[PDB]
């Protein structure tokens, strides 16, 4: 593996020093490193495909040094060198590739293909150099067993649930309670109901709250957390829960009154933020907890009054919400964010080739099924996939 | 300063030649392939029968080889082993140029 | 052109890698590539500006070369040298804004200015050094022609579309059935409202369908996508088709029934998800087309039956709608999205030298009109121009 | 200060460029920069921590260096020097931290720590190198006085701020006019409601405004302007003025009439739009002014005109808005923004050792009274501790 | 690519230049260039076809050379040449049409075929000579990027479109005012016709306007524009919009009054003229816009007056017209025209082998289908597919 | 005027036959015919434009010779060419251009501009070249 990943650095930053120009001085330090791979190669032979729409191309090798020692690159060593590598750039994509398919539950954090289980070989280690892409960074240190992290801007850790929750109901659905959300990617909305407008509640108060697992601990997380849930602002005609019928939701939206965000880790509150709307972090977390309030409004005009009568019909249904939003966090396993293109290079390669479902991934990389049932053996092969994506995007997007 | 590994024939096909598909300066790269052909051009039927095997105008009065025999010359000069060694060499291959 | 660019990461990896203290040895490769540049340098002159509110300064080259005779850098050693560099820093800005506003069509790609034009000679070649920078990285492999490559997040390929089409309608405006939508940036919003709540349609449901075209293919494209259309979920007074009234819309939301969302390219389905809300991707594509319907509810509780009458008036108008956007993808072509400045660098520089509209940009930049026509000349000159702005970026933000 | 830098790009550009197989000749460059640390540093004695929960370590060196040999790297090679790299790295970890609480108040923007007052001595200065990384670039040239800048994704300019403003008003609040907004990281959502609907009004328009101040200027912003506040498009009841009571909000929406944006620059309008929606680029500003219309429908359907009687009581209120983000902006001074993690490292260092609250920073980093009252001591405080979270993030995440 | 090319005007200049007498020395420079070619060959084997009812033959060489200090050449040396071009010539043909049907999206710009795969080669390089083939002359300097183009007698720039537009119509279809038109080729015929002979119209005119929208910029056009548009000048029965019924026209045709062809590029009007008929030139458009006018005859003999009753039933239908014909032009971009046989050797090829539709072209590579969504693939396929045929075409017509 | 004809045939018949890989051969008889022009020009400076909206941009010469030396076409001689053309290109457009506006009456079939009328000069003539167009 840490093979595979210099055998780019070697060629961007290798199809990006070396251009008509530059001194030699410039990339003698390169240079070397360069040749050094071509002898470990020269000689041995390949193969790739085997699965769907991939072809099963072979490669040979045998090729010469670059001794054309001249101050200044002279156009013609350029292309004699081009040349070169265009064999190694279409042969790294059908060696990703390759290996960017297959799968293995008895553990897939290791090499599969015919080509891959060769690279990790001994006699091809002396190849290595300059680590600085961030994902390899974090493939080393987590193969040595330590605490690894990466960067997401709008995170992907709410697998889709939109739902609702009648804490009191009837048959005729017009005199409800409960919450309704929608958890999704990096955001969080969520809306507490009571038709009766606390009514005949101890203090005219109705207490909700929202509860939230992460799949895996997100650190360092810069949130934003508004009051009012727009999604659940407006009349609704919804499906009953047991699907034998529909309801009607008239909102009139209040503000949510002691609300209480808690970021907890094992039980534990890590942080917690009483009505606090616009900018927070929540330092450590895997549990989000989101604890609001209706309170009737102890005054009224006369159009608020008439919205909320002591008896039934309820018409104007009294709503309180929390939106919850995290812009950017730091998770020790690999995710989906809104910024990389690491899930969607896997998915689509898969999709392109025809690859068919495997034992480990859910039907066409599904991020939802993937992140719901985030086992260890998936998160194993993601973070093999997706570095592999990632080095394959150093030189191919 | 090519293969170092100086080289290692056993008896395949045109020894000399080979080089080509593993050599990185264009300029001694033709002067492999041409000298690794110019087979004698052996067909000749001339001014009434005169199987008399020929050769490249290119070789006859139009010269370049010569003058790409030289070019590719004019830039083989760099390191490797002890001293006494490239400026010795070199040096005559100089002689041959001017 | 390339040229340009060693300009720079010259004068970074110099600005950055040359202060009081460092060891000579991570600068030996250094120090060499500068000096190379200021004797190609040395005597030529050059023209910058003269149009618009563009100061026409001139500028001689006249300057030492390096100490490379001392071993751990002397404070003196810096500003003899930084004094060196502010004027080539004042000078690149004056070169990047003087090639950041000239346009032409016949041949809009090449270089124009008396700047530039000059550099694109042979005798400064001798330059060109490390072109890891993402956007010189593209320009290359295009002036090769290759599968090239840019990365976004929210992009901003729609251009800014909002209005209606009524399918059925009348003069009162009291019973109708259509789509509303917003296309801007990197998001689609669309519903489909039908003020009879398909009370006469077979089988009791309203087909939609909201169909997009792309102006670029867009690939790796990863894609929150998610029911209901909040901007068109509340009351609204609309005009009328012909500008000659206004309508009113009741909106009541309801699911909507048997989604379909297709990513098709030259009209081939490449990508296609039934009622699936969350994160998807779309591996490359063209157009959106989003199919969605109406069903009216086959079984009401009395406040539903309510709002939908067997007969007129209409007053609760069943709404059902997508929202679809896309948070990250790659581009062949060059585009605007939420993170990179290049726009904004390109636009401001020319508002603030009050530089006249050309020939091939909208006045302005606007980034609607240009994408709405992005004609290959305006693509060309966009990447040009795009890319000096990411040079300039290196050295000034 | 510079000096800490270094320390790490040091490491990075080590535990990242030194693995069992690379050439020597990848880091002749690199080994020696290294060692030169290593003599410097033995023999001088350090200690670190002693504020909060937060241990006090002390520290010894007389480690040994590094044999410049071998050709090919040897496993044996990396082990020995990995565990003097551990050390390092607790080492820095131990080391930031504990000048990412301290704070002065003038000449606050230096070094307090017992640990760093050390480091900016002379004899330590020898170290410096590849100054390469976004923030130490920006550090320097702001020390020498230059103009400095970041970039940012969805910004953090706006404190949160969410009220409204009675323009027009009675005891019964049935026939209201005037403006409700939120102002919230990048997000400005403005909507301007007349009950009435402009029926006793001149031209039967009313005018609406939103200023917002910046606390500071941004460049070079990219911006997305909507019609419609759909935060204030729906049913709500809020509380008076003088919270002895509440009111009663039903909007109907209409779109904006004459709508204006100006972004100025102490007093002077930089740029301008008229009624222009999509991506507009407002290139240097400290004010935004959005100034839109409702004005009374000259034509109406009877579904309409049924909205808008000539006597009270009015029970469909109009109402017009507007949505303005700031996408991508530059400023000179450091912010939080939507992908940055600095201000959530410095907040998370803080609160995990319980570190005590200081006479800078407002209790718990609360950004918003931060960018509220963000003095100079603030922000050169904030500077200080965003370029050590940065340096730190090249090691720890 | 290039590399093909030149096996061609090598055979071309040599089944030409090589004859039964010529002296030898006007041939010296040939049949150098010549061997040249049977050395790099021979010994690499090549494979032909795999798909459809495309043969699939197999290829191996070894070919003695030729001659050179002769003077004029016998007979005899002929017949021992030809026998050995006839081989490269059957072997041409099997490879143009190999590659001349494959095609692909992501990169369908370059080669496919395992044929062409192995010329790119670069130890093939060595043979690319005399490129004033009007095609291949186009098509580097696409390569290297730059003011390409071709030239086109009654190019075929329109899709073929046939249809009208009622703008004043009613059930009877007895009183219609609109215009039909025919956009083929190089050609568009409009009319505008008013049965009221704009007895009811301001100034007694009737405005009628067309406007084209190429698919792509053609410049340097020559243009005739002639008055009447014979093809909408007989009686006609023409189906309803809906398709429901079929009304009748029956024109009596008016010369078109204040006729303006406008030739706009991007919006701009590059060219006008003003009722002129004959040849015009358009020097760059991308739209064409026709603007006519229908003008009641303000005196009328009996005869005359009799056509055009105050009131209805209107018996003969006022008509003006127009046709304007592209007779050359040049396009950046490959399109089929009266003259080149490229559109129909590409065509021909695949209709006679069977090829199946392929992801890129419209089923039978049909023309109205292909300009109308002209893709860059199906440019970039049809540049390359064009090229081929052009090649081909130097040898076998 | 003979001789603006040259000035073409030569470039077409030359950014043709000059490729990325070639054959000395296939231009020795070129080659030289180009040369010889080089010379001709060097030294001497030109004007064109001064009209409507034709730019007037100026023309010195200063270029070096052809390696008459290889056989076979190595890139790096391509590239050290194409920039020597592109000079000569983007010249004669501005040449064409400034003589192809410029009426006359009386002695109207001859030359005109301060560019031309100093090609017909006698120093030129030695250029002429396949007259086939
Ligand atoms: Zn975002």
């Amino acid at each position: 593996m840490d093979v595979l990943y210099s055998l780019s650095k070697t060629l961007k930053d290798a199809r990006d020093k070396i251009v008509e120009g530059t001194l030699y001085s410039n990339v003698s330090d390169l240079i070397q490193q360069f040749n050094q791979m071509i002898i470990t190669m020269n000689g041995n032979e390949f193969q790739t495909g085997g699965i769907g729409n991939l072809p099963i191309r072979n490669w040979n090798f045998d090729f010469g040094l670059l001794g054309t020692t001249l101050l200044n690159l002279d156009a013609n060593y350029v292309e004699t060198a081009r040349n070169t590598i265009d064999y190694f750039v279409d042969f790294v994509d059908n060696v990703c590739m390759d290996e960017m398919v297959r799968e293995s539950q008895r553990n897939g954090i290791a090499p599969q293909s015919d080509s891959l289980r060769k690279l990790s070989g001994l006699k091809f280690k002396r190849i290595n150099f300059d680590n600085s892409s961030e994902y390899i960074e974090n493939w080393n240190l987590q193969n040595r067993r330590q605490r690894t992290g990466f960067t997401f801007h709008k995170p992907n850790i709410f697998p889709y649930s939109a739902s609702f929750t009648l804490n009191r109901s009837q048959p005729a659905h017009d005199n409800l309670m409960g919450t309704m959300w929608l958890n999704a990617g990096s955001e969080i909305q969520v809306a507490g109901f009571d038709y009766s407008c606390a009514i005949n509640a101890p203090a005219n108060t109705q207490q909700f709250e929202h509860i939230v697992q992460l799949r895996r601990v997100l650190t360092t997380a810069t949130i934003t957390l508004l009051p009012d849930a727009e999604r659940f602002s407006f009349p609704r005609v919804i499906n009953s829960a047991d699907g034998a019928t529909t309801w009607y939701f008239n909102p009139v939206i209040l503000r949510p009154n002691n609300v209480e965000v808690e970021f907890l880790l094992n039980g534990q509150i890590i942080n917690t933020y009483q009505a606090r709307f616009g900018t927070i972090i929540a330092r450590n977390f895997d549990t989000i907890r989101l604890s609001f309030q209706l309170m009737r409004p102890p005054n009224m005009t006369p159009a608020v009054a008439a919205l909320f009568p002591n008896a039934q019909p309820f018409e104007h249904h009294a709503t309180v919400g929390l939106t919850l939003r995290i812009e950017s966090a730091v998770c020790e396993s690999v995710l989906a964010d809104a910024s990389e293109t690491m899930l969607a290079n896997v998915t689509s390669v898969r999709q392109e080739y025809a690859i068919p479902v495997g034992p480990v991934f859910p039907p066409g990389m599904n991020w939802t099924d993937l992140i719901t049932n985030y086992s260890p053996s998936r998160e194993d092969n993601l973070q093999r996939v997706f570095t592999v994506a990632s080095i394959r995007s150093m030189l191919v997007k | 300063g090519m293969q170092r590994m100086h080289y290692r024939n056993g008896d395949p096909q045109t020894p000399f030649q080979i080089a080509e598909q593993q050599i990185q300066n264009f300029q001694v790269a033709n002067w492999l392939h041409f000298v690794n052909n110019n087979q004698f051009r052996q067909v000749v039927i001339d001014g009434v029968l005169n199987q008399v095997l020929n050769d490249n105008i290119r070789n006859g009065h139009v010269i370049n080889q010569l003058m790409e025999a030289l070019m590719q010359l004019s830039r083989q000069q760099f390191p490797t082993m002890p001293v006494d060694y490239k400026r010795s060499i070199q040096r005559g291959i100089l002689l041959l140029s001017n």
